[PDB]
DNA sequence: ATCATTTCCATTCGAAGATTCCATTCGAATCCATTCGAAAATGATTACATTCGAATCCATTCGAAGATTCCATTTGAGCCTGTTCGAAAATTCCATTTGAGTCCAACCAATGATTCCTCTCATTTCCATTCAATGATTCCATGAT
DNA sequence: ATCATGGAATCATTGAATGGAAATGAATGGAATCATTGGTTGGACTCAAATGGAATTTTCGAACAGGCTCAAATGGAATCTTCGAATGGATTCGAATGTAATCATTTTCGAATGGATTCGAATGGAATCTTCGAATGGAAATGAT
């Protein structure tokens, strides 16, 4: 139950500085889902990347490259 | 004399030429080429390091952090479209309300 | 082992002499210079493929800035990269 | 006895997240759950704490986008509520769906 | 005298063009177009057809997939016709704009 | 020569039509169809202006199905059948 | 004496080709006498789900030969294809019939 | 000077799938694209991971996290499968 | 618009810590010289794009009937948000363990280069058969009564 | 409910277009032989990532009150669909133009390479300073009259 420690003030603080004055009571689970599919794309490939590098720990470049190849390129954690 | 030096470059023509040679891009690489890239990098970087700079006397301080970069980029409208896709880490948002759900 | 912080902070020196940067925005900034070296670079070693010619010169990079560049950052790239290179061959 | 008016401390703490740049997610939680889900396909892993970070804030950044995005469909449909169904929207136009 | 009710003929010409893959734009208008904009681009310049024909099929595909977004946009908004409003929700949220 | 100007108007309100059709639509406000034309000219133009890119960087006069197909790779909208 | 790598591989595509493309294509300097064996697989496969699907389709129209038509009904009907192509467009396509359900009469 | 195309080998594997089936001239068009594509996406994928990891070499494991990367779930599966098959036969 | 508790915002102070200024070093760029090819060029040679008017076909649009969808409005429920308040659990700290990841060094194994040639694959004309253009055809969903 | 209308889906018909075949040309992949080094293996070592357990700062929450949004239902205004058909525009086709692209064999340059050295950029470790975190009232909304 580890989706669940994402809690509703979290979720409800995202919704803020993304300008949402209202949130249905659904969103809350809705979010946690897709939350979850992000970290689910990005994970998979960032490990791939460790695999292939016969690795045992995800560094933060297995990261950058995964989210890169997903389309959101992150700048700040070494490309 | 490097070669930024007969450019009139801050930036690395000779490290550019190297990174183009080992990088795959092609078989052969014109000494032409790492200068000209290399004067782009610079350019923009400035032209980055100029707006956020304003950004963060504007707001204060003294030295540019994320959020002035990112304050940059995003109020920037061909900065911000060059940087479309790119996550500034620690950038957050620039603010913006919906007038529709202004009071009154 | 390498960044491009020491060049980054001369240009920065050189535009707002008197402003700082701090760790995590010069990340940034390194992430920035990175990515768009990469983009140059890889779109250049497309036109020069294309048009079915073994090497990278000037000319790649300016088609390169202006299939990559929008607008206005386009045309002072380019002018910017053709007087470094004029500079160069003169000097 | 004083209360704001339902929407005033919404619009304030609006004004309050958009002003700042800090993750919004308690780390800890965040981390097990990336810990939990790389289990799933790899076992067992570790992570270079700059590792989840990247994670971390790529997720956050993209929840505010989808919460934009999702915000927009709302007020297309004349309501001020975001609700599972402008989400839904937004995800199935980028074409994540 | 006979007249279909309005939206029928629509229905069925969806079924229509849904079922079809000509191109829908007639030929010359499109290629007019294209030189027009091109020659405002660069002067004196020539086209192989098949250069005007994947432009009008990059362009059909294109602007069929946003009447698709745009039409959810509609729908969204409990209505049935598309506004310039839900084009421009489809452009916003495709990040093609703003 | 002769002078090539306001050619947008001749993509017709009925093609704007079919192609909405196709795309699933039942009912067209009046002000689409103008709207339309912004659009494609939009479109048109980011395509067009990167496909004389790569034909000028060619040196060639002419603009190829290659040049297109390069320019839509480009600006992601991949195209199969001219390859 | 003399055969193919494609037969040693059991393949229909051309693993000597797509060895050439590799090394003439910038990717690395070197390519292991491995790699265009098994990239001329997964393309073989590709290519022969897709036919397989387009194929299907092609007899549901009952007709003789594959057009784009099929491909493209073939590409969107199935979900991993369709993602795969899912920033394609396939010339002379169409798009697959579909309604929304509002807006057929009551 | 002359060009080149898969046309041979796709009208191969569509023998072998559907023997009598044929395929128009723009339905084989589209297929050499795709494999162009295809192609183009493995060979810059696998480049990728051999720079990351500092080879100068691109090797089958290249090729197949690489296929992994791009392909989504059955299709990652089942095409590493023909895969490994292909090398194990081409070597020993 | 009226005065009135919130809270935001500014302010001014003090140290906590992050930048940066600088000593050191060793690895990378320069130099300088040379082989050899990729790029540039001209010139003869297609060829396919542009243009032509004529004929023919196909699609457009103008303007009006009235169908019906959009929107403005009320209005009543149901479901949001905001006030604590207790309270768990995230955080911070620090200190330990130790496994992974790195770094050379000696070494093995596999990839280039290349020359000759043979086997494949590209292209061409040749021809067989699928696709289509059209025409009447019955079928059928819609619309009038 | 019944039946007429008109569009569509279905019948081969009669031939144009498009494929899948057959014949060979020229070029490329295979073959067979290597310096050549990138990959690998191993032995030694350092850095970072739990782990842990305790205080600690802090979020979180359940639960109610009543605001206010959302949804349903309602009426008429206005806007959009359908309709016929003259005709403007496109499509077609046959052809002549001429211009740019492409194949070809000539070298002009330019970039590879590699050895030997200076100089530069990485890093660490010390101070200079900015930033952050306070506590503390003043403008400022923002809610109640």
């Amino acid at each position: 139950d580890n989706i669940q420690g994402i809690t509703k003030p979290a979720i409800r603080r995202l919704a803020r500085r993304g300008g949402v004055k209202r949130i249905s009571g659904l969103i809350y689970e809705e979010t946690r889902g897709v939350l979850k599919v992000f970290l689910e794309n990005v994970i998979r490939d960032a490990v791939t990347y460790t695999e292939h590098a016969k690795r045992k720990t995800v560094t933060a470049m297995d990261v950058v490259y995964a989210l890169k190849r997903q389309g959101r390129t992150l700048y700040g954690f070494g490309g | 004399k490097t070669r930024s030096s007969r450019a009139g470059l801050q930036f690395p023509v000779g490290r550019v030429h190297r990174l183009l040679r080992k990088g795959n891009y092609s078989e052969r690489v014109g000494a032409g080429a790492p200068v000209y890239l290399a004067a782009v990098l610079e350019y923009l970087t400035a032209e980055i390091l100029e707006l956020a700079g304003n950004a963060a006397r504007d707001n204060k301080k003294t030295r540019i952090i994320p959020r002035h970069l990112q304050l940059a980029i995003r109020n920037d409208e061909e900065l911000n479209k060059l940087l479309g896709r790119v996550t500034i880490a620690q950038g957050g948002v620039l603010p913006n309300i919906q007038a529709v759900l202004l009071p009154k | 082992k390498e960044s491009y912080s020491i060049y980054v902070y001369k240009v920065l020196k050189q535009v707002h002499p008197d402003t700082g940067i701090s760790s995590k925005a010069m990340g940034i900034m390194n992430s920035f210079v990175n990515d768009i070296f990469e983009r140059i670079a890889g779109e250049a070693s497309r036109l020069a493929h294309y048009n079915k010619r073994s090497t990278i010169t000037s000319r790649e990079i300016q088609t390169a800035v202006r299939l990559l560049l929008p607008g206005e950052l386009a045309k002072h790239a380019v002018s910017e990269g053709t007087k470094a290179v004029t500079k160069y061959t003169s000097a | 006895p004083h209360r704001y008016r339902p929407g005033t401390v919404a619009l304030r703490e609006i004004r309050r997240y958009q002003k700042s740049t800090e993750l919004l997610i308690r780390k800890l939680p965040f981390q097990r759950l990336v810990r939990e889900i790389a289990q799933d396909f790899k076992t067992d892993l570790r992570f270079q704490s700059s590792a989840v970070m990247a994670l971390q804030e790529a997720c956050e950044a993209y929840l505010v986008g989808l919460f934009e995005d999702t915000n927009l469909c709302a007020i297309h449909a004349k309501r001020v509520t975001i609700m599972p169904k402008d989400i839904q929207l937004a995800r199935r136009i980028r074409g994540e769906r």
